[PDB]
């Protein structure tokens, strides 16, 4: 991933200030709410019937947790994405059986939770940095995909 | 579609944005160009430099017309009529940017409305963003006009017997063409030649030719597919571009006489409006 | 762009066949027929009201055979797609103003004419191959976009 280097730092300083448990299951359960296609592969999980119901689902909140946590982890190898990820692609492709779009309505509603989370500190160069991020991890899970 | 609730949460979320809708206007234009470049192709007559009067000015006139849609969010093709015909015949900007539009006017009001932005408005003002850009495409081509309905049955006639050989026929090149389709099948065998694709197919085509027996009533026709792919199934929406293209390549290939530019026009029109009804129920 | 060998052999194998001419300008007029808001950058052309005024216009089948004919030159460098169309990228976006969206469209609307063209022959596994090309063509057009 080729960002510049203001895009890298902007990108790292706001992500310092990130609860990674509480935005990830955040994340995790406005997919669930507005694209509902998404509770799909989550039917294991419980009563996710109303948005209360999914944003209050313990399960949804630790599977948020563990998406988020390698999406954080994935931040500190800006410049290896594929690589990084290469193992999960073909995990989600071959045993999970994701289809690759689904990583992209996570980055649109990821981005949305970072606009909510930071108000004007979100500002549009930041966004900008931000999608080119969301965009580059999806990219990178999708790559093993066959 | 915009259930009552949805409007009620659209029309609570404006009336805070309130007197602020043209700086946001402003904002999440500039928000779409910095994050999607490609969308600066339709303004290159604009100063587009932070803060200019054209950009100002033109994020008033997008946020009076959504002002304009929420107060009239019964009668939505009536109120963005003449907008929806500027876009169509003048501007022609390519139908994919308007999700891209939206994208940014979510992630401003997200940014204003720390309160108000729960999950459950989120998913409203998403809907109701769609339905705008829905309305605002809707007659770029239209709808499906006599003479398309014409040249749709006269293709399908001509396909008669054939078409669940057909049907197989589009899977396999779906398939293949475009793998990331294959993570719904995950108990087929997808190999060339497998029984379950040509009984697949099979169901594919006789669905279709319902859809073309009943095209001017195609949403209760169908209605039992939507709600099995919209509840049961469901396939993201993107995939049924992917299907509706291999179709038209499948009959491309086997009706070198009939596949004319006028009904390769119609029948893209008509696969396009099969897929809206079929994923009309998703949210 | 990396192919296997079945599938590089196969797209040189069809393209060998193709007229670039008569495809060209095929495809062109099918673009502005089917998905006519792309007629937004022909305004000079003339009559492009009926199909049967689009597909007869002689500088719709000209301006198809430049096109076809610049994509024909990129299949002699599938190999660095991005380096061969840098200069023409740069002219898309900066003088020309093409949305790259439309880079997509006429491919979908190519892979039809082939198909139509050639019947049987364009079996499901060269539909994919040439799926692949076309998909790296539009990428490579829209690489300098800024
Ligand atoms: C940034 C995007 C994503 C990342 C980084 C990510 C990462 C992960 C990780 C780290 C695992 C654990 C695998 C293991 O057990 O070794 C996992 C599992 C899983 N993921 Fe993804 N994921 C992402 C997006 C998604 C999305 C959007 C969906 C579906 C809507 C999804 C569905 C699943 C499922 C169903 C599992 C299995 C969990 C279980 O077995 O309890 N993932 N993911
Ligand atoms: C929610 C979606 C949208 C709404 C409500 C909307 C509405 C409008 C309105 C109200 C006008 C001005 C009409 C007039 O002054 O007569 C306009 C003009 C225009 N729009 Fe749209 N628009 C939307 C999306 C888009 C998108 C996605 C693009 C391109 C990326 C776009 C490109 C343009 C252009 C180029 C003009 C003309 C600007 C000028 O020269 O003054 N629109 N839009
Ligand atoms: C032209 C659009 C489509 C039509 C007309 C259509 C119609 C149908 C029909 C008739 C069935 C069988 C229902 C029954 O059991 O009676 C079905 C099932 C199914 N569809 Fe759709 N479909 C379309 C697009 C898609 C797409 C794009 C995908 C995924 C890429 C998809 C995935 C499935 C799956 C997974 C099943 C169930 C297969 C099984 O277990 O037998 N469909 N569809
Ligand atoms: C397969 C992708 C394409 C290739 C390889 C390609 C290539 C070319 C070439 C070789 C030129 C000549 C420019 C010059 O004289 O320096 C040209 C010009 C042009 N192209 Fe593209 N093109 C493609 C797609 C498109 C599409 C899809 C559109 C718009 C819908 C488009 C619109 C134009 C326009 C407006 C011109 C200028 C014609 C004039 O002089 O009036 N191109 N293209």
């Amino acid at each position: 991933m080729h960002l510049t280097p203001e895009e890298k730092s902007a990108v790292t300083a706001l992500w310092g200030k990130v609860n990674v448990d509480e935005v990830g299951g955040e994340a995790l359960g406005r997919l669930l709410v507005v694209y509902p296609w998404t509770q799909r592969f989550f039917e294991s999980f419980g009563d996710l019937s109303t948005p209360d119901a999914v944003m209050g689902n313990p399960k949804v909140k630790a599977h948020g947790k563990k998406v988020l946590g390698a999406f954080s982890d994935g931040l500190a190898h800006l410049d290896n994405l594929k690589g990084t990820f290469a193992t999960l692609s073909e995990l989600h492709c071959d045993k999970l059986h994701v289809d690759p779009e689904n990583f992209r309505l996570l980055g649109k509603v990821l981005v949305c939770v970072l606009a909510h989370h930071f108000g004007k500190e979100f500002t549009p160069p930041v966004q900008a940095a931000y999608q080119k991020v969301v965009a580059g991890v999806a990219n990178a899970l999708a790559h093993k995909y066959h | 579609m915009l259930s009552p609730a949805d409007k009620t949460n659209v029309k609570a979320a404006w009336g805070k944005v309130g007197a602020h809708a043209g700086e946001y206007g402003a904002e999440a234009l500039e928000r779409m160009f910095l994050s999607f470049p490609t969308t600066k192709t339709y303004f290159p007559h604009f100063d587009l430099s932070h803060g200019s009067a054209q950009v100002k000015g033109h994020g008033k006139k997008v946020a009076d017309a959504l002002t304009n849609a929420v107060a009239h969010v019964d009668d939505m093709p009536n109120a963005l009529s003449a907008l929806s015909d500027l876009h169509a015949h003048k501007l022609r900007v390519d139908p994919v940017n308007f999700k891209l539009l939206s994208h940014c006017l979510l992630v401003t009001l997200a940014a204003h409305l720390p309160a108000e932005f729960t999950p459950a408005v989120h998913a409203s003002l998403d809907k109701f963003l769609a339905s705008v850009s829905t309305v605002l495409t809707s007659k770029y081509r239209g709808v499906l006009s006599p003479a398309d309905k014409t040249n749709v049955k006269a293709a399908w006639g001509k396909v008669g017997a054939h078409a669940g050989e057909y049907g197989a026929e589009a899977l396999e090149r779906m398939f293949l063409s475009f793998p990331t389709t294959k993570t719904y099948f995950p108990h087929f065998d997808l190999s060339h030649g497998s029984a379950q694709v040509k009984g697949h197919g099979k169901k594919v085509a006789d669905a279709l030719t319902n859809a073309v027996a009943h095209v001017d009533d195609m949403p209760n026709a169908l209605s039992a597919l939507s709600d099995l792919h919209a509840h049961k199934l469901r396939v993201d929406p993107v995939n049924f571009k992917l299907l509706s293209h291999c179709l038209l390549v499948t009959l491309a290939a086997h009706l070198p006489a009939e596949f004319t530019p006028a009904v390769h026009a119609s029948l893209d029109k008509f696969l396009a409006s099969v897929s809206t009804v079929l994923t009309s129920k998703y949210r």
